[PDB]
DNA sequence: TAAAAACTATTATTATGGTATTATGGCCTTGGGC
DNA sequence: CAGCTAATGGCCATAATACCATAATAATAGTTTTTA
């Protein structure tokens, strides 16, 4: 449930050496991904928990007991002096004194290694699901002496793919990137793409948070007589932080402060009982029942119900207000709704028509009038799925959501301008994307506690563009502008 | 009082029901409480009242004995002048006493001698002013009296099993020093 | 808003018109018009009202003779509202039956106007005649109060019992009633209205003729005279190229509360006693009291305590400035979702105008979107105090004004996504069509919005808009009924109410076979 | 009679949210014969 | 002075907070079974 993600590094000998390459060991680029995925679950703050291990040296970490290992760390959700922990190892200094200081490399043997690392698989005390490793390597040749060894790859390999725990080599330059194709298979293990390097990792993860989320289950009775369950999801929250936590001072430990009411004039107590809910105005104070309160909510009980088809066109914005997040109904516990669900969304957007719900929250609520739209179900062939199929969950307006607005005059443009203007935004257009979409400057905290979490002295200060980039803006279009500003104004702005 | 406050009101709107843990230590403990009132007269009779009033379905069965639990002990350990209450509302309370005999008495379950306990016993309370009135209790009493009586002659044709105990209490709560204002000659 | 309100009011015989389903008119009357009541509770504002009786049995009224002043009261003095106020709804009101004439109590309405908001500073003003139009009408002074209200600045309303043109709600879902129940008195009555209206904002007032119970339908009185979106000061960048001066406005956006439920006392209700409890402790191992709140401000994350403070947050806190808003870029609107258009709060955002040619250009821009299904990509840092901010924004047209509106770009952590196997896999499920056709027709007869007036409107039963949402309107019930009377169970759910819940039986009874063939055709199980 | 497991059901679990609520949030409004 | 300040009168957004409220799981107990 909450899984598994593994760090590891190869051994045979140079690897740890930068083939007396001048710019780093790749050993070290492996170093600073580490880094980047156990780092980059401080931001996704991910209840999987990482790896970090290497093997094929000189000293050993284990409990296995054999020739060239070494544990690094036991499977973790981070922290900080974990982090810091394993800072030590950038650096040619600390690549020597990393090595050394654990001693490197002197010889190994392969999947003697599979079940080390997997046999950190051992490690699970707890609920994880995915079992993913990483292994960091160069090596061309596993070894050609004790082609033994060969089909121990091709043995327990299968072994521990079959055992669902998936170890691949990212492309991570040995020249070409890699030069080898060859017999490499068993060194690895809705529509995307792939990458061979750490940069899409690091940037990728930046802001990144949680995956596996789908808990509180309503309902829909569609009509009185027949039946739907609802599984109400979150596309997004609009995520937000884990926030601010109580922390006392020099103590560091949480406050575990509580609150409850004394009586605010004789130094007595208070209840809930002693108070009550109120609502005042004027000379008037009115006071009632917490309950009274939370029971004028009912109506009827959280649960939905169809009211009704309506054109999707009818409304497109005049309006829009706190989104859909996802309700996918559910068709597992209910199917049928599978059949009728599905004709139902073929034909309501067939016929441009949706139905409308009362949607009722959690331990009731005054229930509110809002939309279903039909949500279509698109998957290419990799099955890319931008629209689940499900509803679109759409809030009707009310009062409020026009409790003001104003009206007055318009004057309008001319095409003089719209022959320019089209191409002037063809220039001021990008197709954009699904992706790099945020507000980073709440990142940029949780890179503040990058910053503890390594305890170094700027962030990683990376790049998004939320901000237009002005040698573009004056670069593609340019000043035409002018033109536009001059058109019909001498503005002094 | 709290406690019995915001119980009071968690009997009402929530699916019109406590949480049955909830009174179960409210009650519970009430035990000592009124163990220490000296008389209890307005609230909290219909306190008390009200809460075996309402043990009385299956509402949120938990350890469904629990839900009898709670009344167990509960009318049981509740003897006190204070628990000379309902004196107030017995002709019709009586009513509802064996409304809950008949309740879980009938209701198949492990504890029966809960019902057999207070039942012998506010049924005494009964008797107690009874034996103390005879204005209050001369119809009333027979009021009262042939309430259970129903039950009285209910034993000769029927199978009560252990219910038998039941009847020779109230077989003596009808007569007690009663044969003076009402004679049990014949009894 | 700062405002004199009129309430021009008939409880008369034909108000007290004895009429099935739907209250009779004058119960109508306090029915709506204690809406206002509501809402004046709900205002809380400075708005007043001086009130004109007619219906009525008596006359009060700074003259009683000319022969109007018949049948004219006066109840009320405009005011800032109180509570009192709120009960002369609870004690006067009556089925009052005895009749003054129209022009009466307009003119009457007219000084309501005068002399009072004289010495009352208003910058809106209204008078509405609630009345069925049954009487001798007067057309004499018509058009004198009709301009002279004029110079009183007053928009103008009317109720009474019908349309110009499976109950029949008193609320919710147009006009409901047979359509010809208008006693035809109350029609040349009618045509009395017609040019009253018609004379002093024009012939579309024949529109703003309204009913009681569409009075209940709709939010009517509540667009009369309160202020418009306030200038939200910064400039739109647009590139490097161009920045401008700029107005945005919030345009939709949601409801909350107008008070906590105040927490404070029982038993006295005074706050005094009330407060809660600061109660912060040590950590652990009797973990005992800490005083003086301050802490540090920090977490655990992972498996990792945060130590950190305010301070390192406040200076290491990279922000926006004290405002800004820029565009971002652009985009064709094909690629592009309405789920995948995210946010609650929306802005309208209009001019900053009077030197308004970079509106115009604005406009020029806008249709340069609109050929091209084009959307715009916009940071917006809210001004007034220090905030950063980014969003996606995007012109919304129809054809009177257009403006382009603040609102959430959905930002790429937003999108959730499962294993979930395709429904496009239906292989394990499959009926005949020969029953999914036919609650298709039923989806016709559950079509909410069919075309009406062959203005290809269609008019989509729970036609949102005007129709409210319970959180306040439930409350309102409680509210009257609490605040006007003691403590009590669950208040009148009154089904104007539910009426508003629940959509047409036209409809419904439409769906009803239909309703029939999903438990025929379409089994359950569990 | 209990007395045995007993696979069953229960109500127990949060992690994760969403409400709903707080708080001012750094601003727009108020003032007076020189 | 010049114009009255200018912090006064007001205060909306926020972020924060709360309550407050579930599945993801995992337990309780549970009432039957005869046995005795």
């Amino acid at each position: 449930g909450r899984d598994s993600l593994i760090f590891l590094v190869d051994a045979s000998k140079a690897m740890f050496e930068s083939q007396s390459e001048d710019e780093l060991t790749p050993f070290d680029m492996s170093i600073q991904c580490i880094q980047s995925v156990y780092i980059s679950k401080i931001i996704s703050s991910d209840r999987d928990l990482l790896a970090v291990v290497f093997y094929g040296t000189e000293k050993d970490k284990n409990s296995v007991n054999f020739k060239n290992i070494y544990v690094l760390q036991e499977l973790d959700n981070p922290g900080a002096k974990r982090i810091l922990e394993l800072d030590q190892f950038k650096g040619q200094q600390g690549q020597k004194r990393f090595q050394d200081m654990m001693g490197h490399g002197s010889d190994y043997s392969l999947s003697e290694v599979l079940w080390v690392c997997a046999n950190l698989f051992s490690d699970v005390q707890f609920k994880m699901s995915h079992k993913r490793i990483m292994l960091f390597t160069n090596e061309d040749n596993p070894h050609g002496n004790d082609s033994a060894k060969a089909s121990r790859a091709r043995t327990k390999a299968g072994d521990l793919r079959d055992t669902g725990i998936f170890l691949d080599l990212m492309h991570l330059k040995k020249p070409g990137g890699f030069d080898i194709s060859l017999f490499y298979r068993d060194i690895i293990s809705v529509h995307f793409e792939e990458s061979s390097k750490l940069e899409d990792l690091l940037r990728k993860v930046r802001a990144k948070e949680t995956r596996k989320r789908a808990l509180s289950r309503l309902k829909l009775k569609l009509n009185k007589d027949i039946v739907i369950s609802v599984g109400i999801y979150n596309l997004v929250q609009k995520a937000l932080k884990p926030p601010p936590i109580k922390l006392y001072r020099e103590t560091n430990e949480p406050v575990k402060t509580k609150t409850r009411t004394f009586n605010t004039s004789t130094g007595g107590l208070l209840l809930p009982s002693d108070t009550k809910r109120s609502q005042i105005y004027g000379s008037r104070q009115i006071i009632l029942e917490k309950e009274e309160t939370e029971e004028l909510k009912r109506f009827d009980d959280p649960g939905l119900m169809l009211m009704g088809f309506k054109p999707l066109v009818l409304l497109k914005k005049h309006h829009y207000l706190r989104p859909s997040l996802f309700v996918y109904p559910e068709e597992s516990l209910v199917i049928g709704s599978s059949t009728l669900f599905s004709a139902l969304l073929i034909k309501c957007l067939e016929k441009e028509v949706a139905a409308l719900c009362r949607y009722t929250p959690r331990r009731n609520i005054p229930p509110y009038f809002v939309a279903l739209v039909p949500q279509e179900e698109e998957l290419d062939d990799q099955k890319i799925q931008v629209t689940p199929p499900g509803f679109q969950l759409v809030f009707l307006p009310f009062a409020d959501d026009k409790r003001k607005m104003p009206f007055t005059e318009k004057i309008m443009a001319t095409p003089e301008q719209v022959g320019k203007m089209k191409a002037i935004v063809e220039k001021l257009r990008f197709t954009y994307r699904s992706d790099s979409f945020e507000n980073p400057v709440l990142q940029q905290h949780f890179r503040n506690l990058e910053a503890l979490a390594l305890d170094l002295m700027e962030p990683e200060q990376a790049v998004d563009l939320t901000l237009p980039k002005v040698e573009a803006m004056n670069k593609r279009l340019g000043s035409l502008v002018d033109e536009f500003k001059e058109l019909v104004y001498p503005p002094d702005y | 009082r709290a406690f019995l406050g915001e119980l009071k009101t968690q009997m009402t709107s929530a699916v019109r029901e406590p949480k049955l843990p909830v009174l179960a230590g409210c009650l519970k403990g009430l035990s000592s409480l009124l163990c220490n009132f000296t008389k209890s007269m307005e609230e909290d009779p219909q306190t008390s009242r009200e809460i075996f009033n309402f043990v009385l379905k299956a509402i949120r069965p938990q350890i469904d004995l629990k839900r009898y639990a709670v009344p167990s002990a509960g009318l049981r350990l509740f003897a006190l002048h204070a628990s000379q209450f309902s004196t107030c509302l017995l002709d019709n309370y009586v009513s509802l006493f064996e409304v809950l005999l008949k309740w879980c008495a009938h209701t198949n379950v492990e504890l029966k001698k809960a019902a057999l306990s207070a039942l012998e016993s506010f049924l005494k309370q009964v008797s107690n002013m009874v034996a103390k009135n005879a204005e209050m209790h001369k119809n009333k009493l027979q009021y009262f009296m042939e309430q259970f009586y129903g039950i009285i002659r209910n034993v000769d044709s029927n199978n009560k099993e252990l219910s038998i105990a039941i009847r020779g209490y109230g077989l003596f709560a009808g007569p007690c020093k009663v044969i003076n204002a009402k004679d049990v000659d014949f009894m | 808003n700062k405002a004199a309100v009129v309430l021009c009011m008939d409880v008369g015989f034909t108000m007290s018109n004895s009429i099935p389903g739907i209250e009779s008119p004058f119960e109508q009357a306090k029915k709506v018009i204690t809406m206002f009541v509501q809402r004046q509770v709900f205002a809380e504002n400075k708005d007043e009202i001086a009130l004109v009786l007619f219906g009525t049995d008596g006359t009060d009224n700074p003259l009683s003779g000319g022969d109007q002043y018949q049948n004219i009261t006066v109840h009320r003095h405009l005011m800032l509202p109180d509570f009192d106020l709120l009960e002369d709804i609870e004690s006067k009101i009556q089925p009052g039956s005895q009749q003054a004439d129209f022009l009466d109590a307009l003119i009457v309405s007219m000084d309501v106007i005068q002399h009072e908001t004289i010495g009352k500073k208003f910058e809106k003003r209204h008078i509405e005649i609630f009345t069925d139009l049954s009487s001798r009408f007067s057309k004499s002074q018509l058009d004198i109060i009709i301009h002279s209200l004029k110079k009183c600045d007053i928009s103008l309303q009317f109720f009474l019992p019908f349309s110009l043109g499976g109950p029949f709600r008193l609320g919710g879902h147009g006009p409901s009633f047979p359509l010809k129940g208008i006693t035809e008195q109350q029609k040349e009555g009618l045509e009395i209205v017609k040019m009253v209206m018609i004379s002093l904002e024009g012939e579309d007032g024949l529109d703003e003729i309204y009913s009681f119970s569409e009075s209940l339908r709709k939010l009517c009185v509540f667009k009369k005279i309160e202020r418009h979106s306030i200038h939200w000061p910064c400039r739109l960048t647009i590139g490097s190229n161009l920045s401008i001066r700029i107005a945005a406005y919030k345009s939709i956006l949601q409801e909350r509360v107008k008070k906590t439920w105040t927490v404070v006392d029982a038993k006295t209700l005074k706050k005094e006693d009330i407060q809660k409890e600061t109660v912060y402790c040590l950590n652990d191992d009797d973990e005992t009291e800490v005083l003086k709140e301050d802490i540090i401000q920090g977490f655990r994350y992972g498996s990792d305590i945060v130590p950190f403070s305010k301070v390192d947050e406040e200076q290491m806190k990279y922000k926006s400035e004290g405002k800004c808003f820029s565009v971002l870029g652009f985009c064709k609107s094909s690629q592009v979702q309405r789920r995948f258009f995210m946010g609650n709060q929306v802005l309208k955002v209009f001019a900053a105008r009077d030197d308004e040619a970079a509106a115009v250009a604005l406009s020029s821009l806008i249709h340069a979107l609109d050929d091209l299904d084009m959307v715009a990509i916009v940071r917006y840092a809210y001004d007034k105090r220090a905030n950063p901010q980014v969003g996606v924004a995007f012109p919304h047209i129809k054809h009177n004004y257009e403006c382009l509106v603040y609102v959430q770009l959905p930002f790429m952590e937003d999108l959730r996504q499962y294993m979930f196997s395709s429904l496009k896999n239906s292989k394990k499920y499959a009926p005949t069509e020969a029953q999914l056709n036919a609650v298709d027709a039923l989806i016709d007869s559950m079509s909410l919005a069919k075309k009406d007036e062959k203005t290809d409107t269609l008019e989509d039963l729970f036609p949102t808009t005007k129709i409210p949402n319970p959180r306040f309107q439930r409350l309102f019930q409680c509210l009257l009924h609490r605040a006007l009377h003691p403590r009590e169970p669950l208040p009148p759910i009154q089904q104007h109410i539910w009426n508003m819940l629940n959509p047409p039986a036209e409809v419904t009874t439409k769906s009803q076979i239909p309703l029939s063939k999903i438990k025929t055709l379409f089994p359950l199980i569990e």
